[PDB]
């Protein structure tokens, strides 16, 4: 930002303003200076920048420039008020690497100082993919996008890439923070067996005739790939009817007594005892 | 001035051209940080038999 | 050294059985070509486990070959300083010769407090294990009102020590089996942990899991065990050392209302806000302190004073009048293993 | 050297994992938690949650008793120190930092802390390596790597009060956790060219040079490093191998 | 395969995760290149008359 | 990393290295595919270490199906490479990294790319040092080098400073690209020492030069200093001569014979034109 | 200059040529230089008379 500086004859007060600010108790304006400086940020400050534009500015009057040694050079007189917005600074960035796995939450949590409150924090995503370029997380879905902690569940290999937080003050003053997240991707287990529930099935011939009752599969380990389920062994169709879709087998009652369905997936079986009551 | 600035941010030392840069920004640490072997408990409780 | 930039850069080697060893050198025992190369990881699934395992046939071939990686850590340094400024009439006319005496020990004094300070807020900014009571999440989030208060519990003590015992945080102290003594107690404490004074009472109210004084004092085995500098006593797993100027993050917590039951609040933007304590502990080998030009110390502080006359006589100052005192420094921390900082974030008692 | 080192580091922790996965898989007195029958119906919801007891405790006493494992620990009569216990401690169990503090918070039957930490009776007997106390009739040794069977219990919910879950094919199970006796005489390693030992590691080490000169790469640039054996249990006594299959607390 | 790669141009090496590098990507010649003063032709013409 | 086809004859035991989009009807199987600038270590490996390994997954007895040790192809002493797949292209001759240059001096920038397929085509790019400015492609209409593998910026300004970019594609699409800094140096203008006129004297005829009359152009020294606004301070003697300035270019007129002066100023500089006017 | 040769015989008899019949011959070297001052290097490129 550019930091207006208005400077009192009479108390050896110099003030410093917004670009737009201004005073009106006889001080003059004696230049301006970018804060935080654009090549040295972290080199020089306010009393340097002050210190810069009063020694090119006379002593016996301060609206007339003027050289060496006919200049305002004694800064132990010379009191600097400051009334612009204060500087905008990151108080806790961001973890410049941040390594997860698969399934795993991730939390990105920034604090930010100074600027002219209310301050507005927005996200960003970019994808490892090339060409890819910054693009905002919505935060529809995602309702942390809008705040200063940003919470993505159960991170996926599509996950990994650079996310940036921009952070945004009421004067329109930016500052920005990055970081990349890197997330573990293994071989899934081959599947070691099927695991059928409920099982044994119980189901009642008045109850259960119309809309049957229904078995879940799901593979051991948990995250290896279950693959397609069929019906390899129909149950009795004196005692029950069996329809799979997906995961999910729908078994019906036809009469009372026991049956059983076998669900494979071509490498893995599973057997679904079935009981059926009047 | 000449300021030494930061150069690990992107910001150069004003000594510096387009076409330069700091030898050695940091130092090196060169005793590198590693874990112990994890502990056994059950190996030690094996009896053996010869094969 | 001097000529190296502000930064301090150290390798950490990773085990091959762990999660962040990513690499591409693994190739499986049929001979493919598969995603990662540290088997297994860091799953202690045994199912997991047994489809990952290294099995090798008689015929030998190019199976099981596995990567390793490394990860670098870093930390820099900063520059404090601050002084005061006088006059010759201040000392001649004043009626305390030794005002200057007096305004030295006093700077000083003040130095050293604001290096431990920074010190302590950039080993709490730094901490890895983060634990926070009751059912917060975040600091924001830290409530002393509601159905669950954000209070530290004695299950939190637990937790923090079980996390310290998984990731392999070396003890601090080993336990005290007792004394003849009559009314002496027996202590099971291997840790250390850091609290202010505000939240002490509070530990000296804890129940255990069975309705009993969690708390106790030092009294009761200092026959039998060394007492520790600023000890107040031991709770479970960590003995209690109460720091004078343990640090806190005032009006951090969530917003307070009149259900307040009497925690401590502070005032953010017009609005009450519950504060936010820490209860620490200092791993070791957790981090090191950068001593630039510090002759080995952790920091070396530089005075610089000109006293008035012709030595501040100048074409500002044709009088000599005035006279000033410095002092500044160099300072940085550079964090090793941030899993052995542990932290648990509670709110205390007025 | 790094490399080395951290090859060597990850098979001596195959081999354990391996020879710990094994003696699980082996156990014949296994005892389920709550009223779970199989480890499908390990739940840490509902009315009766596969959380062990004290009561589960005490009837895996009883079987290895009728079974006659032979006890592994002494009782220990006490000390002269104040606050100081006795302890009839006379087995050995295995658990994970998991349920730790499931065992810290244990009810014995009047209601009062059945776990007895080692420092109220570290005077009067040993402390065992990894030991983090005793319950009636076991002294608890945690176990840095203890295994467990992630998602293998029951399908969990909102209804979860605070139990381990893992997720299977899309959804959410419990895991189900082991807590392992290992009896006496109840196994043996196999040893083949171990020299007496259970394992033995051969490793194979070429550096780049003359030793890897040859017709697929007459320039020699590259090496490698290699590590095998052989490893096999014979069991025994699989009864005296006991098992507790339960949930654990986040 | 463990490969050294081409860290100087943006290849890391087989060991390097994403939160490292190689500490040392190139060796420094401590010897500075410089160049000599320009001569002067016209100074040592010049006689001096007291001011 | 351009994906190449491998093929193998089992009786000749020879690998045929072709393209993705190629084929070979000799009795040859596929063994599988690689990229040939291996996509993570592209300077690391070549050809070979890709038929090595598609051939070590398949079988010595019948490389149409796969196989594992010790009955693999793994002996490459007897086995032969036909490459019949595009070359790999290569920056033989790649931008300097920083090219430094004083502002009015001609720039030129060359790429040397060997390998690929016939025609290599050529476009440059440059982006600006400004904030967010990304690459933009350098007209090749107004600077018709920027199409081939020599740009050439004459006269180059500050605007000139930044990132110039030359992509090379083969004409199967693949490209190679490389990237030079041009840094301007600037100096502040010297200043207006004085104004010079030429010609003078000016020379008129009442005669040839009373309708359209007679210019004087304006120049400063040193050369490159900023002359300012002209204006006349003096006019001529209006019974001789009228005098109109515009820009740098003084026009006289001649109204009747003899002698007279203009004085032309900058505000800070003056110059006088004699002006001659015959009949 | 690195120079490796192998003569046939055992130290070449491998699973590959059971028999041992074949050895080689491989030479290699690392090369490069820095250029301090370039414009002390001077060039002339014409063309040449056949």
């Amino acid at each position: 930002p550019v930091l207006k500086v208005m400077f009192h004859k009479d108390t050896n007060v110099a003030t410093v303003l917004d670009a737009s600010g201004s005073l009106s108790d006889g001080s003059v304006e004696v230049g301006t200076f970018h804060h935080p400086d654009e090549t040295y940020p972290d080199s020089v400050t306010i009393y340097h920048g002050v210190r810069d534009l009063l020694y090119k500015r006379s002593a016996k009057d301060p609206s007339q420039t003027a050289s060496y040694p006919n200049n305002i050079i004694n800064m132990q007189v010379i009191s600097i008020d400051m009334k612009a917005t204060p500087r905008l600074i990151l108080g806790t960035a961001l973890p410049r690497v941040i390594s997860t796995i698969e399934g795993k939450d991730v939390t990105w949590h920034v604090d930010v100082a100074g600027g002219k409150a209310p301050l507005t924090y927005k996200w960003q995503f970019k994808a490892n993919t090339v060409g890819a370029a910054f693009a905002d997380i919505d935060s529809g879905e995602n309702p942390t996008a809008k705040t200063a902690t940003l919470i993505n569940h159960a991170v996926t290999a599509e996950s990994a890439g650079t996310y940036k937080v921009i952070v945004t003050d009421a004067n329109g003053t930016t500052i920005e923070s990055s970081s990349l997240l890197v997330v573990g991707v293994q071989e899934p287990p081959e599947v070691a067996s099927i695991v059928a529930y409920p099982s044994p099935l119980a189901l009642s011939v008045a109850d259960d005739i119309t809309d049957g009752k229904t078995v879940k599969f799901s593979s051991l380990p948990a995250g290896s790939l279950i693959g397609t389920l069929s019906i390899k062994t129909q149950p009795d169709s004196g005692k029950a009817t069996a329809e799979i879709s997906g995961n999910v087998l729908t078994v019906k009652p036809v009469a009372a007594g026991d049956t059983t369905v076998v669900v494979t997936n071509g490498t893995k079986e599973v057997t679904v005892t079935v009981n059926v009551t009047e | 001035m000449l300021n030494y600035n930061a150069p690990t941010d992107g910001q150069k030392s004003s000594i510096d051209g387009a076409n330069s840069d700091q030898m050695q920004t940091f130092f090196w640490l060169k005793k590198a940080i590693i874990t112990a072997r994890k502990e056994q408990y059950f190996m030690p409780l094996a009896s053996v038999t010869n094969m | 050294p001097k000529h190296y930039g502000k930064t301090i850069k150290v390798y950490e080697y990773v085990p091959l059985l762990d999660d962040r060893n990513i690499n591409d050198q693994g190739i499986d025992a049929s001979g493919a070509t598969i995603v990662n190369g540290n088997l297994y990881g860091s799953s202690k699934d045994i199912g997991n486990i047994t489809s990952k395992l290294p099995l090798l046939t008689e015929n030998g071939g190019r199976v099981n070959r596995v990567g390793f990686t490394r990860i670098a850590r870093e930390g820099s340094i900063h520059k404090f300083g601050f002084f005061y400024e006088f006059t010759q009439e201040s000392i001649d006319f004043d009626s305390d010769d030794g005002l200057m005496e007096h305004l030295s020990r006093e700077l000083m004094n003040g130095a050293t407090q604001i290096t431990e300070a920074v010190l302590q807020k950039d080993l709490l900014a730094a901490a890895g294990t983060v634990l926070y009571a009751g059912a917060a999440t975040s600091d924001a989030t830290i409530t002393g009102e509601g159905s669950t208060p954000s209070v530290v519990s004695y299950k939190n003590l637990m937790r923090l020590d079980q996390i310290l015992t998984e990731n392999r945080t070396p003890t601090q102290t080993t336990i005290i089996t007792g004394s003849r003594m009559i009314d002496t107690k027996v202590i099971g404490a291997t840790r250390v942990m850091y609290v202010g004074s505000e939240l002490v009472p509070e530990l000296k109210a804890m129940k255990d899991l069975f309705g009993n004084k969690a708390f106790i004092e030092t009294q009761h085995y200092a026959d039998a065990g060394t007492i520790m500098n600023g000890e107040v006593g031991s709770i479970d797993k960590f003995r209690i050392i109460q720091v004078p100027e343990m640090l806190h993050w005032a009006g951090a917590g969530a917003q307070a209302t009149g259900a307040n039951p009497g925690y401590r609040t502070s005032m953010v933007s017009g609005q009450e806000h519950y504060d936010v304590y820490p209860m620490l502990v200092v791993g070791d080998d957790s981090f090191t302190s950068i001593g630039f030009q510090t002759d080995g110390k952790s920091l070396k502080f530089t005075v610089m004073t000109k006293m008035p006359g012709k030595e501040t006589a100048d074409r500002n100052d044709p009088y000599g009048e005035t006279g000033f005192s410095s002092i500044k420094w160099y300072y940085g921390i550079l964090v090793k293993r941030p899993e052995r900082l542990a932290l648990i974030k509670t709110v205390a008692p007025l």
